């Protein structure tokens, strides 16, 4: 009920802070556009634990592969600060002595146009 | 005409055609062309990878197995 | 059409041992035979014809060396075979050889 | 003879990066900026050197070096290719982010023990079968690229064990180990 | 690969977009901005396709990308008629690609694909194909920029010379090798070899021209501790040796009186000596309108450090020491070129704008853009090995 | 592109991690064992100082000096700057409040085993404690 | 490129033993027992199989056709 459940993810894996709800979700977004749509059709979560002590984070058939590496610059307490009480009622939980090291990736594309043009014009007469 | 009908990928031409397919996908601002390209690309990839594993099915396959277990 | 040279094939063919006991004390040395080319009295003729048609790679072995004499064969009688080349899908090798 | 040379196996040459987040960061410590300084306050204060540029003055150089290295391990504000050199005898901190600096990876030492614990070897032995790699040793702060000009200041061991045992003392202040 | 990648991503751009807008009777603007590079091609008189490195090798071709830029033809005339017509993706030249780089066709590419391209999976990369020749750029070593050194050229009027190869960041201005040195011998005088000045000048006269009228005020920059008379009595000989010049203006006269082109009128001279002390000397510190206060600090640092070496308080610098060296890899080697090659084309478009406005007609940049500057300069230097222009190749 | 594709694939992946797990890219080398399901305000701490706002280096079993954390905002112009401490008497304690260090704050989403439920509790603003 | 037909030193045929040797490394053998099980007594002949690098496997990837 309390354990290491903090999960950093990169920009391209930004999961919604709230459950999926049909009343909260809208169509705004569209190789170029391929990376665009992925932001909300994927990104509720199930961090699967494995016999080697690795973890895999799943938001589909696509996989983020994860290790519970230690942390020393970020020694905070994690807490559910909901606006209710005096000025955000932070409920106590786990301390940030570790955070995920993990792999989530992208790609590029190719192009081609033309070099120079014709020349050697001549006026009448 | 002569580029149209005969089976295109084997042996080397599939690599340049795969690149060309990628370029066709990337040059399109239209999502339909992109997705059609993506589909096409995946299919040719699969076909090609099958063909590669098929050729390597024998006597290449055998050496692959010893190298993975030796390291 | 193999991945090796021309002389690589020929060199490797040279080093394959041939069953000699019954025949070698009968033959003329080549330089001593009256024939204008080669004779069964001064040589044994060999033949390799291999085409990889299938998908898998082809182990060109001493099995492929077909002799005209039944006794002067490569060592196959009674344990794998001397690998000559490996062929891919569409590559081939035709040669005739004399011992 | 001796003019044409060869790289070492693990030599890496700095590809270069802008000194601008460093400038932005160094600003918001207890620095003092060069143009708003009284000429009488340079005597007992260490001189800061970004890419050859004397950009600032600092009254406490033991807080900077410990802070700059922590970032240079944690892969965030200071990129791995940067070298930070502390001159003790003269009150100078020199930082280079520029390109063309030859450097090589070393294991980090703390107390007199390596940061390369058996966890890293276990994750790194199981690479390919999982996504882990050399860059995770960098990002975990286990190994560090050290420039020739920063190698001037390391107290370097040559094997993990043999140099970090307990005898009559050689140094007992090792900072790094050879790979 | 990394060197190259940084050149393609972050030095091709930033050499384009560094150059000044050209003008010329009404006059124009003519500004460059975004740059575009494609995968390599050969038939962009055949049908367009990617060139593969192995075809480039077999046909004695040059493995290169076409290169394009966004140009605004911006112009204004009488009547406040103005326009900013943009030529998106104007061709500039062809740039040779390093094998297995971020912009090669052979990038992130599997063993299966490499074999299908008839190319080696073991091939490291890092070389150019130039007329079907594999070329490598050998990493040329050099003394590190922006870093003060001290040496004893005893074979001269100088007992010690302090040095700085001051440079800004890949600027159209090259490095200025400043020297600040101590004469042998009153005795004990100290001089700046400032750039483009005919001869070296005593360091105190530099700080006077910088704008420091007071004596007290110059030495606070060069001597940090006023409490050790050790360093006080060391600068006296030079401080005595500048008592005739007290204001900024007479000071300027003194440097301006020694430019390569000394101005006939006095104000010409001052206009010179103000310019060299703001753009020429110590660029890395700043080239702005007012940077004297920080140029002052760094020069006092060089004098300070020479005084430290001379007092014997600090050990002389070793020129052989590899920390005092840097390596021109395939990035910086190319950036050095591309600067000059881009300058050449701005000289072309210049004369081409001129020949065309003078007729009172209108001028067209598509014909002005000489493709053969880049495409051939690159291809040339990477071919001969001569790191320069073809006409000054010796 | 289209909305129906998105609602389908999202609500489907709120089930495609809840199926049976038995093969993977890293099979046969490994097989899966078990599952950890998924505003906020985290008071960062300095590793040197070792901050008293939440006692991570000692892990207290009960508050020796308070009933609960009365951690309101440090000012009316300062709602994200919470008091970040476990105090309930008006006593002059030393516990460090959350300062507006946004500069370094950066990103940090938090989640929990909410009874094996689909939710999220991502962090709002990574504020930091100090020796004040 | 491809396993020699004979041990260069002595002249024993090793050309037939390479497939078999890799087959004995599909089994869990040390190379020392693989070499022994094939009957290579001399330290000449034993070098041929230890030291042979099989490059014909890589040259075979460069298809001519299909
Ligand atoms: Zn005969
Ligand atoms: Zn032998």
């Amino acid at each position: 009920g309390n354990d290491l459940y903090f999960v950093k993810l990169p920009n391209f894996l930004s999961v919604e802070p709230r459950p999926f709800d049909p009343q909260y979700y809208e169509d705004e977004f569209e190789e170029e556009g391929r990376t665009r749509l992925k932001l909300k059709v994927e990104n509720n979560a199930r961090i699967v634990k494995w016999s080697d002590g690795s973890m895999s984070l799943h938001l589909g058939n696509e996989v983020f592969d994860v290790y519970k590496a230690p942390l020393q610059g970020d020694h905070n307490h994690l807490f559910i600060r909901q606006g209710t009480g005096l000025q955000g009622q932070a409920v106590f939980k786990t301390k940030l002595t570790f955070r995920p090291h993990s792999t989530d990736s992208a790609t590029h594309r190719k192009m081609t146009l033309s070099l120079a043009d014709r020349c050697s014009k001549t006026q009448k007469i | 005409e002569k580029e149209r009908f005969r089976k295109a990928p084997p042996n080397y031409a599939m690599k340049k055609t795969q690149l060309l397919k990628e370029k066709a996908m990337a040059e399109d601002l239209g999502d339909q062309d992109k997705a059609k390209q993506i589909q096409d690309q995946l299919n040719e990839l699969e076909e090609r990878a099958e063909a590669l594993d098929r050729q390597r099915t024998k006597n290449i396959s055998a050496i692959s197995y010893i190298n993975q277990r030796n390291r | 059409s193999s991945v090796l040279h021309d002389e690589f094939i020929a060199h490797r063919l040279g080093l394959i041992p041939l069953t000699s006991d019954d025949i070698v004390d009968k033959l003329q040395y080549s330089r001593d035979c009256t024939c204008e080319e080669f004779c069964p009295e001064c040589s044994v003729e060999f033949t390799l014809d291999v085409r990889c048609n299938e998908d898998q790679t082809r182990h060109v072995t001493s099995r492929d060396l077909i002799s005209n004499s039944p006794r002067v064969i490569p060592v196959t009688s009674r344990q794998d075979d001397i690998l000559i080349v490996k062929l891919r899908k569409g590559q081939e090798l035709r040669l005739r050889a004399y011992a | 003879v001796g003019l044409v040379k060869n790289l070492a196996l693990m030599a890496y040459i700095s590809v270069g990066s802008q000194p601008s987040p460093i400038l932005e960061f160094l600003e918001e410590w207890s620095m003092e900026n060069l143009e708003e300084i009284s000429p009488a306050a340079i005597a007992d204060a260490t001189k800061i050197f970004v890419n050859g540029c004397w950009v600032g003055i600092h009254k406490d150089p033991e807080q900077l070096m410990n802070t700059l290295r922590k970032l240079r391990r944690q892969m965030d504000i200071i990129v791995s290719e940067v070298s930070m050199i502390r001159d003790i005898r003269e009150r100078e901190i020199r930082i280079y982010t520029d390109a063309g600096r030859i450097c090589r990876p070393l294991l980090i030492v703390e107390k007199q023990k390596l940061l390369l614990k058996k966890r890293h070897i276990d994750q790194l032995k199981e690479r390919e079968y999982n996504n882990y790699s050399w860059q995770d040793l960098v990002a975990s702060g286990v190994v560090e690229y050290i420039d020739t000009l920063e190698e001037e200041t390391v107290m370097l061991a040559m094997t993990p064990d043999d140099l970090q045992e307990k005898e009559v003392a050689y140094c007992s202040t090792y900072t790094h180990c050879e790979i | 690969l990394d060197s190259f990648d940084e050149f393609i991503q972050m030095s091709v751009q930033r050499i384009v977009e560094d150059a000044p807008p050209i003008d010329l009777p009404p006059r124009y603007l003519l500004k460059f901005e975004q740059i575009y590079l494609s995968k390599p091609t050969h038939w962009e008189d055949g049908a367009p396709s990617p060139m593969m490195p192995n075809e480039a090798r077999l046909r004695n071709l040059t493995y290169s990308a076409p290169l394009y830029v966004d140009i605004t033809k911006t112009v204004i005339k009488e009547g406040e008629e103005q326009l900013q017509t943009q030529h998106q993706k104007t061709f500039i030249g062809k740039i040779p690609i390093m094998l297995r780089s971020t912009y090669c066709l052979l990038n992130g590419l599997t063993d299966r694909d490499l074999c299908e391209l008839n190319e080696c999976p073991l091939d490291p990369g890092g070389y150019f194909i130039i007329n079907g020749s594999e070329k490598v750029l050998i990493a040329q070593e050099k003394m590190a920029t922006n870093t003060v050194y001290v040496f004893a050229k005893k074979d001269s009027k100088y007992a010690y010379t302090g040095e700085c190869r001051s440079c800004l960041e890949n600027s159209s201005r090259p490095t200025s090798t400043i020297w600040v040195s101590m004469l042998a011998r009153i005795g004990q005088r100290i001089v700046a070899t400032l750039p483009y000045i005919k001869q070296e000048v005593p360091i105190i006269i530099v700080f006077r021209a910088l704008g420091f009228v007071s004596d007290r005020d110059i030495l606070e920059h060069i001597i940090y501790d006023f409490e050790d008379p050790e360093m006080m009595e060391m600068v006296k000989p030079s401080l005595d040796e500048a008592f005739v010049i007290q204001e900024q203006n007479v000071a300027l006269n003194f440097i301006g009186s020694r430019g390569a082109k000394p101005g006939v009128t006095k104000e010409k001279r001052i206009k010179y000596a103000k310019e060299v002390l703001q753009k020429e000397m110590l660029p890395h510190v700043g080239v702005s309108d007012f940077c004297e206060t920080k140029k002052a600090y760094f020069l006092g640092y060089m004098v300070h450090r020479l005084l430290l070496a001379a007092l014997g308080r600090r050990e002389l610098d070793d020129r052989d020491h590899y920390g005092n060296k840097r390596l021109d890899l395939a990035g910086p080697l190319l950036a050095f070129l591309f600067r000059g090659m881009f300058k050449n084309l701005l000289k072309e478009v210049r004369i081409y704008a001129q020949k065309f406005i003078d007729r009172g007609k209108d001028f067209n940049l598509e014909l002005a853009i000489k493709t053969r500057i880049i495409s051939d300069g690159l291809k040339y230097s990477l071919a001969t090995g001569n790191w320069g222009d073809q006409k000054k190749a010796h | 592109k289209d909305r129906d594709s998105q609602i389908t694939a999202i609500e489907k992946t709120f089930e495609d991690a809840q199926k049976s797990i038995s093969q993977h890219y890293s099979k046969p080398r490994v097989t899966p064992v078990e599952v950890m399901p998924v505003s906020q305000a985290m008071i960062r701490g300095m590793m040197d100082e070792e901050g008293n706002q939440f006692v991570a280096y000692f892990l207290p079993v009960e508050e020796t000096l308070k009933k609960r954390k009365r951690d309101q905002e440090e000012e009316m112009d300062y709602a994200p700057d919470d008091v970040y401490d476990y105090k309930i008497a008006r006593e002059y304690n030393w516990n460090v409040k959350n300062k507006a260090s946004k500069g370094y704050e950066e990103n940090y989403f938090f989640i929990f085993r909410e009874g094996d439920g689909v939710y999220y509790n991502e962090l709002e603003t990574r504020v930091r404690l100090s020796k004040r | 490129m491809i396993i020699p037909v004979r041990c260069f030193t002595c002249g024993k045929i090793v050309g037939n033993k390479w497939e078999a040797y890799l087959g004995l490394l599909q089994a869990e053998y040390t190379e020392g027992d693989a070499l022994d099980a094939l009957g290579l007594k001399r330290y000449c002949c034993r070098r041929m199989l230890l030291a042979h690098v099989d490059l014909i496997e890589k040259l075979l990837n460069y298809a001519p056709l299909e």
